[PDB]
């Protein structure tokens, strides 16, 4: 059924699928730790996760998989998507990252938010656009275990929607306006950019397990069943 | 696993 | 004001081509490593060789000396590993199943389980093998990618100069698979899959890099000085 | 006094 989706009716799809922006427990009348205003982050991120997954169904082409390989596919994609939708809601908000509506930080752990901010720096000066966005973030959820799995038909169908969602960027950038060879190096830009999003990713997903071993920021039992797959 | 039964539902 | 900017796309094709570092040999021994210090010992010493010759194949990409030192530094600092990794990737290609990590080092998975964490990132690397020979990967595309992999890695954690460069190459990419007869919808399918696989080469290397750092701290072997720093340059 | 600083300076 993926297969046979026009490119605006893929923009349309993604569009509608997108989860919401939830708020964070943050009280600026409250005094913080860097533990608690970590397990602002912690917090939040579980509570994303459970919109997330449900989001995941709606990509096209995603539940023509096998459970086993839906959940692969979340294990592996999960926090890189959280970091994409961080950078695209903090790209007009220069030098600030909003966690959340009532939660935007400044980089005054360290490092991951440098790299956040040159990311999101990086979408503002491309004039990233929301029906790009949504096509870049179902292609990380595709993409980012197919690698790491006849489990050779369910890599195959992935690469199909795969391409089809290139197809969908070429045809958003023609509409813009964009020459043939203006298409194809936005096209590539955006997609070296994931190779930094898996970047921060796998940071964050080092320091994420220190800060378990350290057990003091909580952590949910999804948020650590999620870790684990990592190992 | 949770987010096998998340998936589930 | 760059001198890679003004090449066409062929003398572009010709400069990576011509700058390929060699394919370097392993230690001659005729027992197939099977213990984590024989292993490590052969892959580090390897690397270590392989290391000096990027450093000289670096300065010869367009575009590359025109970055100041410090910028030279931190790209191949932040690219080394994934560098070696497309590398390994690429000349394995045509022995599926194997990694030829050098003409008389071909080792396969189950030598992967002697160092603890290899056997995952042999189980990928020998992945991302068999995708670039199911896609009939060219020696062209090869460099153009390494090149890519080279500029970008490290661009984010600094500018418009190493961009304009990344345009050019790809530019170069679309080239050689129109140069090949590709079509304009297969051309853009294409550079998108290829540039999807760098995703995976930046995973593995993160893996390996901790792997590295892992086997530092078990003091299994001595690193090389230059092999240490490149490392630590990501702690 | 990176060695790859004096590398790169060939
Ligand atoms: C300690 O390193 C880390 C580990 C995890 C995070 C992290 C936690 O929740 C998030 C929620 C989002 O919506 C977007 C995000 O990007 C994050 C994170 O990046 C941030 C820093
Ligand atoms: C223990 O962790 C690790 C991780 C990676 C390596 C390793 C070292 O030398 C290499 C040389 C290559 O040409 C290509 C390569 O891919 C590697 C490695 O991958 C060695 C030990």
């Amino acid at each position: 059924l993926a297969l046979s989706l026009t490119a605006d009716q893929m923009v349309s799809a993604l569009l509608d699928a997108e989860p919401p922006i939830l708020y964070s427990e943050y009280d600026p009348t409250r005094p913080f730790s860097e533990a608690s205003m970590m397990g602002l982050l912690t917090n939040l991120a579980d509570r994303e996760l459970v919109h997330m997954i449900n989001w995941a169904k709606r990509v096209p082409g995603f539940v023509d998989l096998t459970l086993h390989d839906q959940v692969h596919l979340l294990e592996c994609a999960w926090l890189e998507i959280l970091m994409i939708g961080l950078v695209w809601r903090s790209m007009e908000h220069p030098g600030k990252l909003l966690f959340a509506p009532n939660l935007l930080l400044d980089r005054n752990m360290v490092e991951i938010f440098d790299m956040l901010l040159a990311t999101s720096s990086r979408f503002r000066m491309m004039n990233l656009q929301g029906e790009e966005f949504v096509c870049l973030k179902s292609i990380i959820l595709l993409n980012s275990g197919v690698y790491t799995f006849k489990s050779l038909e369910e890599k195959d169908h992935i690469h199909r929607v795969l391409d089809k969602i290139t197809d969908t960027l070429i045809h958003l950038m023609a509409k813009a306006g964009l020459t043939l060879q203006q298409q194809h190096q936005r096209l590539a830009q955006l997609l070296l950019i994931l190779s930094h999003i898996r970047h921060m990713s796998n940071k964050g997903m080092e320091h994420l397990y220190s800060m378990k071993c350290k057990n003091v920021v909580p952590l949910s039992d999804l948020l650590l069943e999620m870790l684990d797959a990592h190992r | 696993k949770i987010l096998h039964r998340l998936l589930q539902e």
